[PDB]
């Protein structure tokens, strides 16, 4: 009974989340990509191997691959935007 | 071979591409095509003076092509553009 009497608010907030997800799709469509090393800034450069300096030490290098990978939570399409906005609305991982 | 600490081949010239440079990029492959004509001059020099040590062309794109071909020697941090012999010929004091 409590669920039935409160269905009006759920529809309104779902519609608001949908609108914000559409706006977020328009704003951050595909812009969340990044390379494995913060030196190459396009997919044509994020290929091959690179030297990684562990913990910022210049005397402790290690070879690692370059991968042009998308973010775990992004705004590519409507479903991804809705998921990201849900995680934000749960007040968790939203600063990142 | 004698007067050489490694196993070498005179049939062609080896190419060293540093780790922080991706082979197969447009810049590198283009440099790997027109430099393939140096191998004939590498053999011609060795014919006249058989007691000739490494002949190397240090490209400004990073890759170094040396003759005779021999396998390269932890991680590899070699870069031909930072070598003392490259720097003196790329500029003045
Ligand atoms: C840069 O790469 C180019 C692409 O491979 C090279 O151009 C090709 O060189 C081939 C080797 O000579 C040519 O094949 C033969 O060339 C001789 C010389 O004129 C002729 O017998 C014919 O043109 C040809 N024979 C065939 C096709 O049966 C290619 O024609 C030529 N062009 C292509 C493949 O488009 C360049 O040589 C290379 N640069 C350097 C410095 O090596
Ligand atoms: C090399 O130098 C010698 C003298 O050291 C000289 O006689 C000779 O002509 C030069 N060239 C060749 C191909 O030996």
């Amino acid at each position: 009974v409590a669920i039935r009497t409160i269905g009006n608010i759920m529809i309104v907030t779902t519609l608001l989340q949908f609108m914000f997800a559409c706006i977020g799709v328009q704003l951050f469509k595909g812009k969340f990509y990044r390379c494995t090393d913060e030196a190459k800034s396009n997919p044509e450069e994020c290929r091959g191997l690179f030297i990684l300096y562990k913990d910022g030490d210049v005397d402790s290098p290690v070879v690692r691959e370059r991968i042009w990978q998308n973010s775990d939570f992004n705004f590519d399409n409507v479903l991804s935007a809705m998921m990201a906005l849900f995680t934000v609305s749960t007040f968790e991982g939203w600063p990142a | 071979d004698a007067n050489f600490g490694r196993q070498i081949s005179y049939q062609h010239a080896a190419v060293h591409i540093p780790t922080d440079i991706y082979e197969g990029s447009t810049i590198v492959l283009n440099e790997l095509n027109w430099t393939s004509a140096l191998d004939e001059v590498f053999k011609k020099n060795r014919e006249e003076d058989p007691s000739l040590l490494w002949q190397v062309f240090g490209s400004a794109t990073g890759l170094a092509r040396y003759y005779p071909a021999s396998p390269w020697v932890k991680i590899d941090l070699y870069d031909v553009r930072r070598r003392p012999w490259y720097i003196q010929g790329a500029a003045s004091p």
